[PDB]
RNA sequence: CAUCCGGUCGAUCCUGCCGGAGCGCGACGCUCUCCCCAAGGACGAAGCCAUGCAUGCCCGCUCACCCGGGACGCGGCGGACGGCUCAGGACAACGGUUGCACCCCCCGCGGCGGUCCCUGCUAGCCGGACACCGCUGGCAACCCGGCGCCAAGACGUGCGCGCACGGGCGCGCGCCCCGCGGGCGAGCAGCGUGACGCAGCGACGGCCCGCCCGGGCUUCCGGGGCAUCACCCGGUCGGCGCGGUCGCGGCGCGCCGAGGGCCCGACGCCUGGCGGAGAAUCAGGGUUCGACUCCGGAGAGCGGGCCUGCGAGACGGCCCGCACAUCCAAGGACGGCAGCAGGCGCGGAACUUGCCCAAUGCGCGGCGCGCGAGGCAGCGACGGGGAGCGCGCGAGCGAGGCGGGCCCACAGCCCCCGCCGCGCAGCCGAGGGCAAGGUCUGUGCCAGCAGCCGCGGUAAUUCCAGCUCGGCGAGCGUCGCGCGGCGCUGCUGCAGUUGAAACGCCCGUAGUUGGCCCCCCGCCGCCACGAGGAAACGGGAGCGCUCCAGGCAGGCCCGUUGGCCC
RNA sequence: GAAGGGCCGCGAGCCCCCGCGCCUGGAGGAAGGAGAAGUCGUAACAAGGUAUCCGUAGGUGAACCUGCGGAUGGAUCCUU
């Protein structure tokens, strides 16, 4: 490492050229992420379901995951989401406006959903979980 | 921000002042006059929120309107009158009479005085300038004085007889000269000099001692001569020796009892 | 340019994290009165003055002749 | 909208900086009043209120010469050698450092007197003694001045020389 | 608004695993024998002792007698000893390190109630400080972690209208 | 305020990430027994705005109504501060530190106050006249026309010490310098004497100088990324003379040179860029955020230009172009919520079209009005704080309810009373990490779960129920972000034989780094301690707001406090 | 001294022309990644049945094959 009195410059020089080099902090401040992020920076974000799709489970398990096809109504953007719980796709109709949120990995995929990056939260403005514990 | 700034912030106020954080958003903003915004207090502190005589503004500005307000001799109608150093704050219908000095803690003290102490103000030099064709010289309170004795130099000391408005007194600054202190981390402080450092270009920094031992360095300007060889006013009680942090917390846990 | 001087400032500015300086340098614009003599490579002396050009602030006072022929903090 | 400001100038380097704030009217600048000579005094609101006189066409100043301490208003008969413009000669306008050519008569007198130098002595008799303008008459309305003496006026003559 | 100027500030900290069984174990053995309704004030106390400890932690470095060292050790021993979550027979910055949640928890005044026998259970003396039955000088206070000191651990006594010799009516009498 | 643990294997030891676990700050779900405090249309929409309201006050002068109060008017002062937002702007703003011998300033406060001639003046004291108004009016509206009456502390004049007196203009030190001032570290000021000009202001005389505060520039240092930007600039860099300005300066203009800046990264480009004090997290060293509370900057749909001013290139001023409007009687007129409410658009998201100047300050007024500054309520699980859902075998509460006090600008709220008296839990979980079922059904790689590893293909510790039980608790779960974790950014403190990574070699300029060597100082850097520098905040002294989050209170009192540190 | 008129100054807007930064519609081409699995071989891993691999050149449905120079990370630490 340069280890001079005056090299200082250089030290920091090579800290911001490396530092992008953690995939994290690309993710995080080169602001590639911010543009194409589906919800720009938002936690959330409301959607039209043009299709109720079901994707099939990656392996080693075997499932239909249903999910649905919105629309994002903020950036006109097309994604899936998968509607969470048991049998609770009943309560989305396609054409229903929806929120769609993250799944927690902060726009990666989890376990067996393949390319599923959200779960759908409120449906016609009402949470999918209380409809699921009847609650509403 | 297109001109002056009429209205001020409780919290964009001087420490030596005191507000307290809430009650308002804003604090009385002093009206031009004898002593600056950084060194004086408006009237309106000292007398609804020191001396507690009134209860809100709109009663201060009754006793104010009142010609009972006695500020150097001139009868002072507005709440936010700019009071300074050395200014005699006499209320007559109270009978008490006080002159505004400086106090260790370094807020100011109304410091209680006599008739016979009252009449006079002592005055501190800045500059001698000769506009006009006369000689004139500088005070604080911005008292301005035409044809001064030439022996008088600079950061002397004056005493207005407050009478005929001209100087009675006059205490020539050098070495061997009881002062107190108008500004800085050493402030309410009486001591006499020890060295004046002239530092040519800037800022001459004078040294000075306190009677228990205390030495202190402080800037020319910061000093303000209040005698010669003696104090010529009144000291307030602690003569400005200052306090050690635990004789302060010591003072304060005595008093605590005794209460 | 014509009775004027630029003056090279090197100085040492400490970056805080790494507890280390940087070598920095600032160029100053000096008016040089024809009365001294400068070569480049001497010391000299500036003083500020009231602005006497759009860059020229400063107005040189005394010149230390170096010798006929690095990073000097002065 | 003339201004003095140096925010619309480019740096040392010679970078285009970037213009932070609208024009300000404490940086602002008028039209310069050329004073023409004929062959008014207008008076303009400054900043704090203070009026400075400008003077627009003015006849005659109080020139003087110096050496002889002899001091007296004389009328300003024609301009020569401005030296920044060659138009402001020809245009006969007023500004400071303008050479010109004050008539000799409120001067007639010294003809007479005699020790005050020669050369100057030779300017009473013709009605052209050189003078340049000491007073810029744009700020303070006014265009006294004073004969020139001795080298400068060698110089001004050489300047002047029919060639 | 100076409502922006006042000042606000959590008081707890919690830990850092949450799950940490021995010292969940050892939080309920406190909680029932203070009788403590929740973590929080298990949690309070010990934000408030880490401070405490912490400050003597700093002093305790500082050279013997540094002024400061002076100064700020009388301010954190004296308002403890007040306080009494410190007995006084110590007196030194070195016995501040070995304080404990109880001791914060013994001057709670839950606790002083029961010490002096003005009340027979923990459970029993919150319920009696909530039905402003319990006084420290005469004060009729409503809150069970009332934090009482040394000097007003004599005063803490029943209340002059709960019962004795009261009204004694409102509640099951006057029915 | 020095901590790890689950996951590649058949096992193992690593590298290395993935995932957890903590703490904030906002959204969403479900749920909130009461009180105290408190954030609240910032988040690539500085998008657009209906309506209401946010700057008045004053009496110098007073021959309509009413009395001593005057309305209307004219006049004065203020409306440049405040409130709001963060668009623009990257040697700029902004911070700390200098200067103005290069400067402008209202008020207030303290000084000081002589005002030329000469004609004509009235100096117990001058005109003529405007508005309101009386009359007579057009115009859709907006807007205002004439004719007369008639006041000011309004307007214009104006006598007044030829030591009269504004600006500016001459001549007024040097003998190598520095060693006194009216003064200065500094040749600065003032005056004399020439000549110019008649500047003030005088009809209830006051210019002027000072100090203050508030500017304007200014010195040094600090002041984003990107080299898939390496050369750049052309009033650009200097000189000189003029002009302009409050002044300084390429600030402008001629003229005259050819500079000036840069791998110590210039210039170009870009930003979901206001900066600081600070905020989050937190052994240490740091990382991240700097909308917003105070300070400094900037702006009022977007550009320009001005007027009034002591101060504004002002937008609750004007004018113009642009962009989008509004009303029309068709000719005209008239906008400007990044004020407080309210709507619309947008978004995951963000309150009442209340009440009031009583406080706190500011404006005007000396005996009180005005203020969407503010204060007060309303809404409010941003949050922060303190109590509940029992105790004990007997008593009781507080949540209420209802009157009274008290409080409050007015209510109400808290609190204090009498009088009755109605306690009530959620949200996530029980295979491991990670605390808590080897329970019973349903279902059979379905449905679903599961951050991660993994569960479910007929005896499912993982799903769906019931049952118990855990964890936190009036909150809990979820999603996004920042910090910690993370020594996975490494200055401290990473790694490069094989895990990812020594350029194929050699010369080489900047850059960085340099053997030993002189005891004594000159300049460095360095280090120690000084002054001098806003509070808030943070740390901290004292103080029982019932405790508490707090707040600077309080008690017959250090000069009772409100220290001190940063 | 009003309306006006001229010359300059400051300067909006428009109109061309130019540079820059962004953001997009594309017939048709060409990738890459994921689904559970299809079709064709079997290239690599055991000397994987031609030891692999690297640079470069050419040729083929496809993995790939072949020349030329390396390397051992090879199947050889070994033989006048």
């Amino acid at each position: 490492k340069t280890s001079g009195l005056y090299t200082a410059r250089k030290l920091r020089t090579v800290r911001r050229v490396n530092r992008w080099a953690d995939k994290k902090y690309r993710k995080a401040h080169l602001g590639t992420w911010l543009k194409a992020n589906p919800l720009e920076g938002a936690c959330m974000a409301r959607g039209i379901v043009t299709q109720k799709i079901g994707i099939s489970a990656k392996q080693p398990n075997s499932a239909v995951r249903k999910a649905v096809r919105v629309q994002l109504t903020k950036n006109s953007k097309k994604i899936t989401a998968f509607v969470p719980r048991d049998g609770s796709i009943t309560y989305i109709d396609n054409n229903d406006e929806v929120l769609v949120a993250g799944f927690g990995r902060a726009g990666r995929a989890v376990g067996d959903i393949p390319g599923c990056r959200f779960k759908v939260i409120k449906v016609a403005g009402i949470g999918l979980l209380a409809l699921f514990l009847r609650k509403r | 921000a297109r001109g002056v700034r009429k209205h001020l912030k409780r919290l964009n106020a001087p420490k030596h002042w005191l507000l307290d954080k809430m009650g308002g958003i804003w604090a009385p903003r002093p009206t031009n006059g004898p002593h600056g915004l950084r060194e004086c207090i408006p009237l309106i502190l000292i007398l609804r929120n020191r001396l507690h005589y009134a209860n809100t503004y709109a009663e201060t500005s009754m006793i104010l309107q009142d010609k009972n307000v006695l500020i150097d001799g001139k009868p002072r109608t507005d709440p936010t009158f700019p009071v300074g150093f050395m200014d005699v704050f006499e209320i007559p219908k109270v009978h008490k009479t006080f002159r505004v000095l400086y106090d260790v803690k370094g807020r100011f003290t109304l410091v209680p005085i006599q008739s016979n102490e009252a009449g006079f103000k002592l005055c501190r030099v800045q500059k001698i300038f000769l506009g006009d064709k006369m000689p004139y010289l500088s005070t604080h309170d911005a008292r301005t004085i035409r044809f001064p004795h030439p022996d008088i130099k600079t950061n002397d000391t004056i005493k207005i007889n407050l009478k005929t408005g001209k100087i009675d007194e006059w205490y020539k600054f050098d070495i061997g000269k009881i002062v107190m202190v108008t500004g800085g981390r050493n402030c309410g402080r009486i001591g006499t000099i020890q060295a004046i450092d002239k530092h040519m270009g800037s800022y001459t920094m004078i040294r000075m001692k306190d009677t228990e031992g205390t030495e202190f360095l402080t800037r020319l300007c910061n000093v303000f001569v209040i005698g010669n060889d003696s104090p010529a006013v009144a000291i307030p009680t602690t003569k400005g020796i200052r306090p050690d942090i635990i004789k302060n917390r010591e003072l304060r846990l005595r008093s605590i009892a005794k209460r | 340019m014509q009775r004027s001087i630029i003056v090279r400032r090197d100085y040492l500015h400490f970056v805080q994290k790494y507890k280390r300086y940087e070598r920095r340098h600032k160029h100053v614009a000096a008016h040089l009165s024809p009365c001294f003599r400068v070569k480049e490579g001497d010391i000299v002396t500036i003083g500020e003055c009231r602005p006497l050009s759009k860059t020229i602030r400063f107005n040189v006072i005394k010149v230390e002749p170096v010798s006929e022929a690095r990073f000097s903090p002065f | 909208g003339i201004t003095h400001d140096k925010m619309y100038k480019r740096s040392k380097t010679g970078a285009v900086q970037g213009k932070w704030h609208k024009k300000r009217k404490y940086n602002l600048g008028r039209q310069p009043a050329n004073t023409k000579l004929i062959v008014k005094i207008s008076t303009i609101r400054c900043r704090g209120g203070n009026i400075k006189r400008r003077a627009l066409r003015l006849s005659h100043g109080s020139f003087a010469w110096g050496s002889a301490d002899i001091s007296h208003k004389a009328r300003i008969l024609q301009v020569v050698y401005n030296s920044t413009s060659n138009e402001l000669v020809r245009t006969n306008t007023l500004v400071k450092g303008c050479v010109v050519q004050i008539d000799s008569a409120p001067f007639k007198s010294a003809l007479s007197n005699d020790t005050l130098d020669k050369e100057i002595l030779d300017q009473i008799r013709g009605d052209h003694i050189l003078a340049r303008i000491s007073s810029r008459p744009g700020q303070v309305g006014t265009a006294d001045g004073y004969i020139l003496e001795g080298p400068e006026l060698l110089f001004y003559q050489k300047k002047l020389a029919p060639k | 608004r100076i409502s922006r100027h006042r000042n606000s500030s959590k008081t707890y900290s919690t830990p850092k695993k949450p799950f940490t069984k021995p010292r969940l174990d050892a939080e309920l053995k406190l909680c029932g024998e203070y009788g403590l309704k929740c973590k929080r004030e298990i949690y309070r106390a010990r934000y408030m002792l880490a401070k405490i400890r912490r400050t003597a932690r700093n002093l305790l470095t500082l050279d013997e007698n540094d002024i400061k060292r002076r100064f700020e050790g009388a301010a954190l021993l004296r308002r403890l000893h007040m306080l009494g979550i410190l007995d006084e027979e110590k007196d030194q910055l070195d016995y501040v390190l070995g304080l404990r949640i109880e001791d914060i928890f013994k001057r709670r005044l839950q606790s002083v109630i029961v010490e002096s026998k003005l009340a027979k259970s923990v459970h029993h003396a919150r319920n009696m400080i909530k039905a402003r039955h319990i006084s420290v000088g005469g004060q009729i206070v409503n809150i069970p972690s009332y934090m009482v000191r040394i000097s007003n651990t004599s005063r803490v006594a029943i209340a002059d209208t709960s019962s004795l010799a009261p009204n004694g009516k409102p509640g099951r009498t006057k029915r």
